[PDB]
């Protein structure tokens, strides 16, 4: 009621209907519902159909003559075609160190130019997530669970049907669940198997933690025009000083938010275990760093000061997380499909609610007196499984036979 | 892969797919005036 | 950052064998290599075992030392064992390596022969424990003979053996 | 099931570039860190570096500055290039796989058979025979020569053997 | 051989031939073909004049 098509989606009713089914106890399972697997396919389908009328940046795999926080930005000059097919131009741009690779100095190419040509994102469609409700077809039903202590699996005794689901924002993130639904009573720990350490742990908060960002470089965007009706929005000169991007988490909330997390984690692992935190152990940049999209630019923040604590069972300071910016984006881990993000003029600021964590436990012992938890990520199906956990789709079978003391004349 | 560079390569083509255009002789592929071929994977 | 292992472990057939590591802060996984064969994992965590590996291998970690025990060693699994620990700067840190050998034939004393030239040469042969040291240079890795014994040579002498020394 | 196969030259001259290529068969190239390892007889097993399908690499700090790993997803292939090899860079080279995710408990899977290389200064020299009783061969290159003690690799890169009767 | 003709596009060309170059042939057994042609011509004589 942008890249997220509001045209194809039919308008919903202004007020929904929610019948409270009394005396009903139904068994749910968040880890094996087919409402997140359809959702992931729909996210991919509505993502890759908005980059179809956009320009294909195949003429730009050329030789880049590149010169020089420190070393992050490179000034690259290169040949380029013109609207007229007979003439050529010599242009320059400011690329990042995470986007170019050396040809084998002062000899560079883009990182994707052995695999595919990136499709530049259109500069008018927006990347802001909008709420979409998943309604059921005719003859089917969606059963919301309404228990406030539900842990995902098992019987729910407060089952109520619903017309359509609530507003689920397709926010893509790693190691933190930004802009999500909050728990009502306590911090909830959900896992498919607690004892198995190969399963991710979803932590849901009852209060949010605010995060604010800066991109302090006053960027200028210039349109190097490639051919007839095709343009490439590069990075011009940066006005003023050049400083790295960062975004902040308040210390006094993250402390005792981790306290609530540890208090709710000691109910599954024992009353005397020492709960520890470590920063990351991944190998990919999307797994190691908190990856998200602030304002149109894709940030990769180094969350190492957040997950650094030990907890043993017995006012304006903030934690600054430095972030890196990448422009060539491979989002859904499809081989051979990238996307170039155009620069945004001015200063970009986050404001977001940290409403969950994706933790991963390091095992090692059957009887351990200490436990180590590290942030995870990777698959984006765990981002939307924290919202479609109370829902279940069923079909109606309205045909019964029953014994009764009456016969047909 | 880089559009400002070229490479000199060689191949072995059959006689039925190669037609003249006029030490060595200049030739071309047979459908260079009708269509463009799609290579099967 | 170093991980320390014993250089060699020698046992009898039907006897258990133990290998210890040290200097490990995270979970340790053990690899078994063979001469001319690809490495394979036998204990992929502190205690876990992958599919296809028999139950003769069992490991446990206590503090900073992780131990691997082989129950009932045979003529098989006479091999070199390495450990692996993940670290923050260097992504994977490997151990020095422990050689596990079995004694399926009793001990024999080597025979040395020295030859005057200016190249001095000592020939060593017919010894079953292959760990030998030569003192007076280039020395050989002791390779297997045709009669299931070992031989070695030196170039430029005394040889040291397990409970013996021969000087010529 | 996924199998990995190495291919490369067996003899590499000193102060040159050593190039190897591991080809995969079966499976896909996504969600996998493709790694390169070597097994030297003097320093044991070693890790050289891995690469993701996007193009992000990770090299060992000991071999950083003279190593380069690249992929080819259209041919299901990846390759290793070591620069300025010396006589201590001979080993058996393996290509392996790692699952994408946390590397704290990850172990190398899908090992190859291993390709053996050798970096020697190839100065071809005829054998010199000296009687001793027995016989001795002073310096020759390369392996082998028939006459039986095994050959000795000297510090100058020349082989030597002896025989007794 | 593989020739890179662009970003992610390869052309598979024919390289050198190991050994000798010989014609590609098609073997068909003779007695079986003669028997099959006899079975054909019997019913062809049935349908076309005896
Ligand atoms: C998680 O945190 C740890 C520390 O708590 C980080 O490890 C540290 O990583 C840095 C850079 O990667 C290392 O600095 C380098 O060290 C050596 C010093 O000999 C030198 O080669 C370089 O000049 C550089 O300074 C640092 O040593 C290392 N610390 C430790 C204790 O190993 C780690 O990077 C973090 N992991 C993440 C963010 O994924
Ligand atoms: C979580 O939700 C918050 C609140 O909706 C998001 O912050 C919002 O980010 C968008 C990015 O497009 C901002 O819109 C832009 O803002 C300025 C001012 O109008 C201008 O550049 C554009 O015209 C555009 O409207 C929006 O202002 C901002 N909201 C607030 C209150 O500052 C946040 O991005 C979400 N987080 C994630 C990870 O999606
Ligand atoms: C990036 O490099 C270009 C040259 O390729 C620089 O542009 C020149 O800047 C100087 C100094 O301001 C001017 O005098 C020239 O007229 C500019 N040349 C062109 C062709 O525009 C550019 O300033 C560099 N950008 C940086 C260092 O941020
Ligand atoms: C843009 O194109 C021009 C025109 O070709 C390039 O300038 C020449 O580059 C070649 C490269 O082999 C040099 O040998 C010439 O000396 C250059 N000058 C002239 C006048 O021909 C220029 O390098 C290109 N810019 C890039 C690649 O960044
Ligand atoms: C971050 O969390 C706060 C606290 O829950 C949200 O503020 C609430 O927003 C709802 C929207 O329906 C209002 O009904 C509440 O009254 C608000 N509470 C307070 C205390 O202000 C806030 O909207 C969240 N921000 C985002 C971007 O989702
Ligand atoms: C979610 O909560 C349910 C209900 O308490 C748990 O289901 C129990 O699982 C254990 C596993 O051994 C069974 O023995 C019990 O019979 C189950 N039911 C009850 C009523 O206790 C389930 O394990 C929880 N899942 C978590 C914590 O991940
Ligand atoms: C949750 O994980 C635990 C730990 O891996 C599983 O318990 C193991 O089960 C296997 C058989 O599947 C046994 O061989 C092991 O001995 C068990 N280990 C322990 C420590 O008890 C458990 O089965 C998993 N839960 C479910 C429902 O599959
Ligand atoms: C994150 O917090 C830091 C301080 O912890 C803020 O940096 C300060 O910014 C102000 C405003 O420009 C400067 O006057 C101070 O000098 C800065 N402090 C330091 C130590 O450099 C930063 O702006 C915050 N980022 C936000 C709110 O996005
Ligand atoms: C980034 O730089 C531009 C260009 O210098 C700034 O735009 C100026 O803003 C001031 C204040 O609003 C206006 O009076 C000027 O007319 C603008 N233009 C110029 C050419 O000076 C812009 O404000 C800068 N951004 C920030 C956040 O400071
Ligand atoms: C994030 O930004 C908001 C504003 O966007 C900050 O809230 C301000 O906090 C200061 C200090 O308490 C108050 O004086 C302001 O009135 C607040 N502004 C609003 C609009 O509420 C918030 O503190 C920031 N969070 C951080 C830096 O962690
Ligand atoms: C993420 O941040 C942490 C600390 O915020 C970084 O660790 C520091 O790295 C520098 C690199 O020069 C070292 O000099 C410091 O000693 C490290 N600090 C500590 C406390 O160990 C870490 O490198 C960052 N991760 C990156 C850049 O990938
Ligand atoms: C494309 O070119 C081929 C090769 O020249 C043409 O094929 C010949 O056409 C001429 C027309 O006079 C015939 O005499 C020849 O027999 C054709 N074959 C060969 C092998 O030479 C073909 O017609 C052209 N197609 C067009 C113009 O549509
Ligand atoms: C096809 O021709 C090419 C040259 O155009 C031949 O390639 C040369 O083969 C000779 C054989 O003696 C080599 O010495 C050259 O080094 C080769 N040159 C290049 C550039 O590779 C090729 O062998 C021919 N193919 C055949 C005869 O099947
Ligand atoms: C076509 O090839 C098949 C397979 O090689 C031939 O079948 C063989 O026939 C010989 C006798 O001519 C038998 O001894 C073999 O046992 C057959 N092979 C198998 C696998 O059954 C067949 O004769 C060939 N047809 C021809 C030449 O017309
Ligand atoms: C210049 O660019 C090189 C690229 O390798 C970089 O290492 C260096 O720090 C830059 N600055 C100077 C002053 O050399
Ligand atoms: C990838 O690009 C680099 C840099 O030009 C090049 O050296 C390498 O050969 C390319 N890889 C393939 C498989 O073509
Ligand atoms: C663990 O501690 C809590 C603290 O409230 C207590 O209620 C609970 O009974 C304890 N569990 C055991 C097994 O002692
Ligand atoms: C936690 O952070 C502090 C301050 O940033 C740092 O000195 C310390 O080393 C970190 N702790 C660990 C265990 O790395
Ligand atoms: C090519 O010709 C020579 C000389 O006739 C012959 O000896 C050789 O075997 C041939 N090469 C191959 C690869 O068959
Ligand atoms: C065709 O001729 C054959 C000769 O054997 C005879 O048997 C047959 O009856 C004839 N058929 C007809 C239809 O005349």
């Amino acid at each position: 009621d942008n890249v997220w098509a509001t045209h194809a989606c039919v308008p919903t009713d202004p007020n929904p209907q929610e019948i409270h089914l009394e005396n009903v106890t139904e068994e749910f399972n968040m880890w094996k519902n087919n409402m997140v697997e359809q959702m992931h396919t729909d996210i991919i389908s509505l993502w890759d159909q908005s980059l179809k009328p956009c320009v294909k940046l195949t003429p730009l795999c050329v030789t880049l003559q590149c010169t020089n926080m420190r070393g992050e930005l490179k000034n690259c000059s290169f040949n380029m075609t013109t609207e007229l097919r007979d003439k050529k131009q010599k242009v320059y741009s400011l690329f990042y160190r995470l986007d170019v690779v050396q040809i084998n100095n002062k000899e560079y190419r883009l990182i994707n130019c052995n695999t595919s040509a990136c499709t530049q994102a259109c500069p008018k469609v927006s990347f802001e997530p909008i709420p979409i409700h998943y309604c059921a077809p005719a003859g089917f039903a969606i059963l919301k669970c309404k228990d406030k202590k539900f842990n995902g699996t098992g019987p729910c005794p407060s089952v109520s049907t619903v017309q359509c689901t609530h507003g689920i924002k397709p926010v893509v993130s790693t190691q933190l669940l930004l802009n999500g639904s909050l728990a009502e009573e306590e911090v909830m720990i959900r896992s498919e198997n607690i004892t198995n350490n190969a399963k991710n742990i979803l932590v849901q908060f009852n209060t949010p933690v605010q995060i604010n960002c800066t991109r302090p470089n006053n960027n200028t965007r210039k349109s190097i025009r490639i051919g007839p009706g095709q343009a490439f929005y590069a990075t011009g000169d940066i006005i003023g000083d050049i400083r790295q991007a960062h975004c902040n988490v308040s210390k006094a909330t993250w402390n005792e938010t981790l306290g609530k997390v540890v208090k709710q984690l000691r109910k599954h692992f024992g009353n005397n275990t020492i709960i520890r935190f470590a920063n990351s152990s991944g190998g990919d940049l999307e797994v190691t760093t908190h990856s998200f999209n602030c304002g149109g630019e894709f940030f990769y923040c180094n969350t190492s000061g957040l997950f650094n604590s030990t907890w043993i069972s017995n006012s304006n300071d903030s934690i600054t997380l430095p972030c890196r910016i990448k422009q060539i984006i491979n989002m859904w881990q499809r081989i051979g499909q990238c996307m170039y993000a155009p620069p945004i003029q001015g200063v970009i600021r986050c404001v977001s609610n940290i409403t969950g964590l994706i933790l991963t436990r390091d095992g090692g012992s059957t009887n351990s007196t200490t436990e180590t938890f590290r942030p995870g990520g990777g698959d984006m199906r765990d981002n939307w499984r924290s919202e479609l956990y109370k829902y279940k789709v069923v079909k109606i079978e309205p045909l019964g036979v029953a014994p009764t003391r009456c016969k047909r004349r | 892969e880089l559009r400002d560079k070229k490479q000199k390569v060689y191949s072995l083509f059959y006689r039925l797919d190669v037609v003249q255009i006029n030490s060595n002789k200049e030739y071309r592929l047979i459908n260079c005036n009708t269509s463009a071929c799609t290579q099967a994977c | 950052y170093e991980l320390t292992q014993p250089p060699s472990v020698s046992v009898s057939p039907g006897q258990t064998a133990t290998i210890t590591c040290s200097g490990a802060s995270t979970n340790v996984c053990w690899y078994q290599v063979k001469p001319g064969q690809s490495p394979e994992v036998v204990i992929f965590e502190n205690y876990k075992r992958p599919s296809g590996i028999p139950d003769r291998f069992s490991g446990s970690k206590s503090g900073s030392t992780a131990t691997l025990t082989i129950r009932g060693t045979q003529a098989i699994d006479e091999a070199d064992y390495y450990c692996q620990v993940w670290d923050s700067f260097s992504t994977f840190v490997f151990g020095s390596g422990t050689q596990v050998t079995v004694l399926g034939q009793p001990k024999a004393n080597p025979t040395v022969t020295l030859f005057p030239p200016a190249t001095l040469v000592c020939l060593i042969s017919d010894f079953y424990p292959g760990a030998v040291t030569v003192a007076w240079v280039e020395t050989t890795t002791p390779s297997k003979q045709s009669n299931n014994k070992y031989a070695a040579s030196s170039y430029l002498c005394q040889v040291t053996h397990e409970g013996s020394t021969v000087e010529k | 099931q996924v199998q990995l196969q190495e291919s490369g030259p067996g003899v590499v001259k000193s102060s040159e570039t050593l190039s190897l290529t591991c080809t995969v068969s079966g499976g896909s190239m996504g969600g996998t860190y493709w790694s390169w390892l070597r097994l030297s007889p003097g320093k044991g097993l070693e890790w050289i570096g891995y690469i993701f399908h996007t193009g992000e690499t990770n090299y060992s700090p000991s071999l950083k500055g003279r190593v380069s790993i690249s992929v080819d997803t259209s041919e299901d292939q990846f390759s290793l290039r070591l620069r300025s090899v010396t006589a201590a860079d001979t080993a058996v080279y393996f290509c392996a796989s790692l699952p994408r995710g946390q590397l704290v408990n990850a172990y190398f899977r899908n090992w190859g058979r291993g390709s053996l290389v050798s970096v020697t200064a190839a100065s071809t020299k005829g054998p010199s025979v000296f009687p001793l009783l027995g016989c001795l061969v002073k310096d020759y290159f390369p392996e082998p020569v028939t006459v039986t003690f095994p050959a000795v690799l000297q510090s100058s890169g020349l082989y030597s053997l002896s025989s007794v009767v």
